[PDB]
RNA sequence: GAGUCU
């Protein structure tokens, strides 16, 4: 009865960059920064998988 | 070229005519259509030169026909154009400008000198004011200020009688009016009467400026400039964009400035204008030409085009982006590249793979050499097309060229030396570095991108250098500590690790084999498995009393792994060593051993040997990671439920308000903190002994080979630390602050971190990677520190002949010995013949190296302390002997002379500062203190031995210890330390001393998150200065009414109770004091601020109860961080807040008067009849009770000891030992392993000034701080020949003041402060003469040092021999 | 100014 209100998503706290991390859950934060950072230099291939 | 000396010295306005070749009369750079040097411009040709090589312009004279000929029509010199970046130019000021370095840079200079404030100079140039120059009847004072009021005052009334006048013309008539030679005397006579400690400072300070004004051939008049010399052209260019802009230098703009005001001022001065339109003008005049030599010190810097300030010429020598730092005491380099590096596990240690491409680029003219003698090139220019074409001959004679030939490889950051190692290149076929992965560690190159630089050794000299120094074969251990770097790490110890270990029967168990050969037979038949338990034949070679090895033949119970690993052990080394199951720790001790006994070449095989069965073995096991590997205990959820109703219950207790916020704060976490420990513990336990196996027998257990569990066990990667978080508890948290989240993370990686355990989890994440990033450069600044106070120092001599050392006692601190005896005292010159404890017959020589061998008897006859030469106590003047500092400890042998010990020393103490400010940052998250010392736990049987240590019985009957530094030692049957603890104040001892006591006994126990204030004597508590709002609060509660009383201290304390000292003062029963037992000292323990109260005034107590409670709130994870300004404070010999008082002189105290609080000490001597007195603070209590045989440097206040007072009392043994002692727990909390000489070698330059007390037969006398080298080569003279001898005291000084305070102002000028360490020599008149590294590092020469030690002594003969 | 190795 005292609680006011909720998270609407799961996903809320987290960045695009990061909500495309899969078992971000699982991973250190440190790395997972390094992981969402790299994600972003990732040259696009000659055939798109 | 080639010379002796540099001199610096002030331009005299004659002198700068003199490097000028014409006078810039114009601003105007070039024309705008025909670009050509304009007629007398800042970059005319008439005056600095020809654009073209031997061309005038006109272009009348051209090429070498005409060598020495000035061209009549434009007036240009037809030489190299090489004249336009070497003359130079001038401009008559038609005004004087004050020099803003001798102004400005303070100590003023031209103030100091003229002994006029910087203010009163100041309102002279800018004409606000007039200045007295010479006042002919002295009505009217020397340099006595006249305001424009105040001029029109004497004008009228005295007129010629006084010549006052305004602006820099003033100050420099003023300059010139003073006599050095009349005034320096009267500052010597007049200090005599008064003789103080401020005026013997400054007065003494412009004694010796006015001697060394006049020896220095300097004269005040040049501090103001009447000529402005001009920068030659080249050096401030004007050259073309790509694209018909322009370009030009930000001196152009600012000379262009100086030229139009000082022109325009030349024309008001012809126009006879009103003085107030001069002014301006001789206003803008210092301006522009303040801008021009520093433009950022004066006012705001003149800003150009783009809002930042124009760059002066100050600027490009200063700080960083100044010459020295950045393009002269380093550079860019032919014959270099780099690329990403990878791997290369075929390669042999002294071998890199360097790819076709670059190793061509790089070695273009050995090829074009080779073509040229193959006969397969004409000219340069047909050798370059054929390499161009990349033909088919030319691979080949690269590859002739490769073979022997080595190649230098680099990383970033360069820490220490092995950043930088030689290897025999490898030609490869991409276009990527291959590194040898054992020489990885000492460049802590990572291959996930890494970049290496190449440079190439051109001369033979480089060549011999490269591969007898630099390779990497050659440099196996660390120069910081005698242990090897090359070690094998991740894939190699895992499958060493995998190999030795064994398992229950398994395949083929309780063989028996013929050798280790058909062990290898029986494996790749596949009849046995690597960890079978078998007896095999092995012959193992063992060394004899002489160089022979002898053979011995026995049955061994190994695994078939085991049999098959001692095919690369060589010979020499006992079966012993691969009998264990190995881990890295093991193999690090492996090649040690086999270092030791074999030598270089057996070791650099073995090691590879090592590397590739290693790597291949690990390949074998299909070692591997699972989300199954990571087990979790079935407990957990028990251990949590058990914990969070702990902490719930002190929450709960919180809110009823029994305990307070900080008291629940530190007793949650620890709670938590020993939860963590307990589901680790299980963790550990359910993982470790987790395989049960069912032997040949029935069954059995043995230790688990879960694949996580060998990674971290082997010590291949990981730990137990990271598998808590990857299986057990993630735990406590840390705050960006520092400080402790109070809720840790219950859950794991392999269980998931929910949404707000991530975000709890970023908090540690972030100020990692902070840390990473920022502090590096505070723990990187130190290495530069460290490098520029050691620099110069060299092993110049092979024996001193002195008899001096430190004596170093065995570091057994903390229950456990930390630091052996043996590994402290190993490869140092026994100082004193040290024998064994029966004083009959020597054991050890005076001068003799110690080994290994030597080490190992010291440990048979248990020598206890040892005293051992040290670099500190060298008598050599020039450096330091080989002898003093002994072993290298890269090399394991002797040190040779030549070899730059300082620059060694630096590295070995600054990397691990600055890489582990990196290493457990990026790899850290989580906090793991475990602060809650709560009890002493004595181990082995002993009688209790207590030191600096005075307890008080109380009502309980326990020994309660009244004394802060309290040290409690172990003693075993014969009488020696085995452990040692620190028991702190208010502790209660389970027995007293001399009491025995039996293994596994609390002897000590005691509250850790708490600093009580307890009592020498009973009765009852009287309250004095304890006024409730001023000095302390009150908070009460409910029904019966307990209120505590918390001490405000001067943060929380208003400006009424500042002088009032609140203490809890004890009486008896009538009220009157009680004097504390055998002194005359009525009973009051002064309570500090925030201490907490419960006993309020009017309560009955005994001796030993606890008056008030200090909160001890010490919540931060000591990571590197936090010690490193503890590293740094020591090093620059920084005097606490609270210094420790120490006794000056041994003798009989007497205390005497006070001063309303504070205490004096008119302590009499024995022998010195004459007495010594202190002043003391109210709030200190003594430890000394007065009338007591105290000696030099006895602790007389309790706290932290000021390394200026051990040096002072307790001579250079003393100081040297705090600081390796202070400096080296700070490392050794960390783990980080740094011998005693390196921080010894920065301890004796830290010891190089002295301050000389009585008068020589020199020109030292009085005050003059000398260096100790030069004192001591005078009283050599002195003592021989006679006269005046000098008395002195060798004075302690921080690193940043040491290398300022070298002779050598071109390493002062480098370091820092480059703006005011050139004016201070150019004044004195210094002349560097080249000594140390720097210097020749600059000048473009041969080091003084290492290879070049012969060749710099060598040109020293030539100049002693005529 | 946006990155890469520490
Ligand atoms: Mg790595
Ligand atoms: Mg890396
Ligand atoms: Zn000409
Ligand atoms: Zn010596």
């Amino acid at each position: 009865d005292q609680v006011d209100y909720m998270d609407v998503s799961t996903q809320q706290v987290v960045s695009v960059g990061a909500s495309l991390i899969p078992f971000l859950e699982h991973d250190d934060a440190n790395r997972a920064l390094m992981g969402a950072n790299m994600q972003r230099q990732a040259v696009p291939t000659l055939r798109a998988d | 070229e080639e010379f002796d000396a540099i001199k610096i010295a002030l331009a005299s306005p004659d002198m700068i005519r003199s490097w000028s070749f014409g006078e810039v009369k114009k601003p105007e750079t070039i024309n705008y259509r025909t670009f050509k040097p304009e007629r007398d411009g800042l970059f005319c040709a008439r005056i600095f030169g020809p654009v073209k090589d031997y061309e005038c312009l006109c272009g009348k004279y051209k090429r070498l026909k005409h060598r020495g000929v000035i061209c009549e029509k434009c007036g240009v010199e037809v030489t190299q154009t090489k004249v336009r970046r070497e003359r130079m130019g001038h401009i008559e000021l038609a005004s004087p400008t004050a020099h803003i370095w001798f102004l400005k840079s303070l100590p003023s200079r031209i103030g100091l000198l003229l002994d006029m404030p910087l203010r009163d100079i100041e309102r002279v140039l800018y004409f606000e004011s007039y200045v007295v120059i010479e006042g002919g009847m002295t009505n009217l004072e020397r340099q006595q200020i006249l305001t424009e009021e105040q001029y029109l005052d004497a004008l009228e009334e005295f007129g010629d009688e006084f010549d006052a006048k305004m602006g820099a013309e003033a100050i420099q008539a003023l300059l010139k009016s003073m006599d050095l030679e009349q005034e320096c005397e009267q500052l010597r006579e007049e200090l005599n009467e008064t003789n103080s400690e401020t005026k013997r400072k400054k007065l003494t300070k412009r004694i010796k400026l006015l001697e060394a004004f006049v020896q220095s051939g300097n004269k005040p008049e040049w501090m103001i400039l009447t000529v402005l010399p001009v920068l030659p052209p080249d050096l401030r260019p004007l050259v073309p964009l790509d694209g018909g802009r322009f370009a030009t230098s930000d001196l152009n703009d600012l000379y262009r400035r100086v030229i139009n005001r000082n022109n325009r001022l030349k024309r008001l001065l012809d126009l006879a204008a009103p003085d107030i339109i001069v002014r301006n003008e001789k206003r803008m005049l210092q301006e522009a030409v303040d801008a021009l030599l520093d433009n950022g010190r004066r006012g705001r810097a003149i800003t150009g085009s783009n809002k930042r300030p124009l760059k002066s010429l100050a600027d490009m020598i200063k700080g960083k982006q100044g010459r020295f730092r950045q393009n002269l005491l380093g550079k860019r380099v032919d014959y270099s590249g780099r690329s990403v590096i990878t791997v290369g596990p075929y390669l042999r240690l002294h071998q890199c793979g360097l790819p076709k491409k670059m190793a061509l680029e790089l070695f273009k003219p050995f090829i074009y050499g080779k073509l040229e003698l193959r006969g397969l090139a004409t000219t340069i220019k047909a050798a370059k097309k054929m390499v161009e074409r990349e033909e088919a001959v030319v691979w080949d004679i690269l590859d002739e060229v490769i073979r022997e030939h080595p190649v230098l490889l680099n990383r970033a950051p360069t820490l220490h030396r092995l950043g930088i190692q030689a290897f025999e290149p490898v030609l490869i076929e991409g276009k990527a570095i291959q590194l040898h992965p054992l020489v990885c560690a000492a460049y802590n190159a990572d291959f996930d991108g890494d970049q290496m630089a190449v440079h190439v050794p051109l001369t033979l000299e480089a060549q011999l250098e490269a591969r007898a120094l630099m390779m990497s074969t050659n440099n196996i251990l660390s120069p910081a500590n005698g242990e090897p770097i090359i070690v094998p790490s991740q894939d190699v110890v895992l499958g060493l690790y995998y190999m030795t270990r064994d398992c229950v029967n398994a395949k083929g168990e309780g063989m028996v084999l013929t050798g280790p050969k058909e062990a290898e037979r029986l494996y790749r038949s596949g009849l046995a498995s690597l960890h079978a338990r078998v007896k095999v034949r092995i012959t193992e070679y063992e060394k004899d009393a002489n160089g022979e090895l002898v053979a011995k033949t026995s049955l061994k119970d190994t695994t078939v792994g085991r049999a098959i690993l001692w095919m690369i052990v060589p010979k020499g080394l006992p079966y012993s060593i691969v009998n264990q199951a190995l881990g890295k720790k093991a193999i690090s001790k492996m090649l040690n051993t086999c270092y030791r006994i074999l030598g270089l070449k057996p070791t650099v095989i073995f090691a590879d040997q090592i590397m590739y069965t290693g790597f291949a073995y690990a390949a074998r096991s299909g070692a591997s990671v699972g989300i199954d590997d990571m087990v979790i205990p079935e407990k957990k959820h028990e251990i949590i439920s058990e914990a969070e109703a702990e902490v719930a219950e002190i929450q709960e207790q919180f809110q009823s308000g029994l305990v307070t916020a900080g008291e629940r704060y530190n007793k949650v976490i620890d709670i938590w903190a020993a939860a963590n420990d307990r589901v680790s513990k299980a963790m550990m336990d359910n993982l470790q002994t987790e395989t049960v196996i069912n032997r040949d027998g029935q069954e059995e257990k043995q230790v688990s080979f879960n694949s996580i569990y060998m990674m971290a066990d082997s010590g291949a990667r990981g730990s137990a630390a990271q598998i808590r978080q990857l299986a057990g508890m993630r735990g406590l948290m840390a705050k960006p602050d520092g400080s402790i989240i109070e809720t840790p993370i219950t859950a794991n990686f392999r269980e998931g971190l929910n949404v707000l355990q991530y975000f709890i989890s970023t908090h540690g994440a972030r100020k990692g990677l902070a840390d990473t990033a920022l502090k590096t450069a505070n723990s990187g600044y130190l290495t530069r520190r460290l490098v520029d106070v050691a620099q110069d120092l060299v092993v110049t001599e092979d024996d001193c002949g002195t008899h001096e050392g430190i004596m170093m006692t065995p570091v057994i601190e903390g229950g456990d010995v930390k630091e052996p005896l043996r590994d402290r005292v190993l490869g140092r010159v026994t100082a004193e013949d040290v024998l064994k404890p029966g004083t009959a017959d020597i054991l050890v020589p005076r001068n003799t190296l110690l080994h290994e061998q030597w080490c190992d008897l010291l440990e048979e006859n248990s020598v206890d302390a040892v005293k051992v030469r040290s670099v500190v106590s060298c008598d050599t003047d020039f450096g330091v002997c080989a002898h003093c500092y002994g072993r290298d400890l890269a090399r394991g042998h002797i040190i040779n002379k030549g070899e730059a010990i300082g620059v060694i020393a630096a590295q070995s103490i600054g990397e691990p500062g600055t890489q582990l400010t990196m290493r457990t940052f990026h790899i850290g998250g989580a906090a793991s203190r475990a602060a809650a010392e709560s009890s002493i736990q004595v181990k082995n049987k002993g009688s209790i031995k207590l030191s600096n240590v005075k307890s008080v019985v109380n009502s309980s009957g326990k020994l309660v210890i009244t004394s802060r530094n309290t040290e409690l030692k172990l003693i075993d049957e014969f009488g020696r330390t085995k452990e040692s603890y620190k028991v702190p104040y208010g502790a209660v001892l389970a027995k007293g001393d001399g009491e025995q006591v039996a293994g596994g006994e609390t002897v000590a126990n005691w509250d850790p998150h708490t600093m009580p204030v307890i009592t020498e004597v009973s009765g009852f508590v009287r309250f004095t200065d304890m006024i409730d709002g001023q000095t302390i609060t009150r908070q009460t509660d409910e029904l019966t009414g307990l209120s505590s009383l918390v001490v405000l201290d001067s943060a929380e304390r208003t400006a009424g109770g500042k002088d009032l000292r609140p203490a809890l003062k004890i009486v008896d029963a009538q009220g009157n004091d009680v004097l504390i037992p055998g002194t005359d000292m009525p009973a009051q323990y002064f309570l500090p601020g925030k201490a907490i109260v419960q006993l309020e005034d009017g309560v009955q107590i005994s001796s030993g109860d606890t008056l008030a409670r200090i909160p001890q709130e010490s919540g931060g994870t000591k990571d590197i961080t936090g010690g490193l300004p503890r590293v740094a404070d020591l090093f620059e010999a920084r005097r606490p807040k609270e210094p420790a008082i120490l006794a000056e002189i041994s003798g009989i105290v007497s205390f005497g008067k006070e001063t309303k609080g504070k205490r004096r000490l008119v302590i009499t001597p024995v022998d010195g009849s004459d007495p010594y007195e202190e002043m003391i603070p109210k709030w200190r209590q003594l430890n000394v009770f007065e009338g007591e045989r105290v000696e030099r440097g006895d602790v007389i206040s309790d706290g932290p000891e000021a390394p200026h007072d051990i040096l002072r009392l307790r001579g250079v043994h003393a100081v040297t030992r705090y600081i390796v002692n202070e400096v080296q727990d700070v490392y050794r909390l960390q783990g980080v392993k740094i011998n005693d000489k390196h921080i010894e070698v920065i301890v004796r330059q830290m010891l190089r000034k002295a301050t000389i007390v009585n008068a020589g037969s020199s020109d030292f006398l009085e005050g003059e701080q000398v260096e100790y080298s030069r004192v001591k080569i005078a009283n050599r003279e002195l003592e021989a020949n006679g006269k005046v001898g000098a008395t002195y005291s060798r004075d302690l000084l921080g690193i940043t003041k040491a290398s300022l305070a070298t002779e050598s102002f071109i390493s002062a000028a480098s370091f820092q402060e480059t703006t005011r360490v050139l004016t201070e020599a150019a004044v004195a008149g210094k002349r560097d003469e080249l000594r140390g590294l720097k210097e020749n590092v600059i000048v473009g020469r041969l080091i003084p040092a290492g290879t070049g030690y012969a060749y710099h002594q060598d040109r020293m003969r030539r100049r002693a021999a005529g």
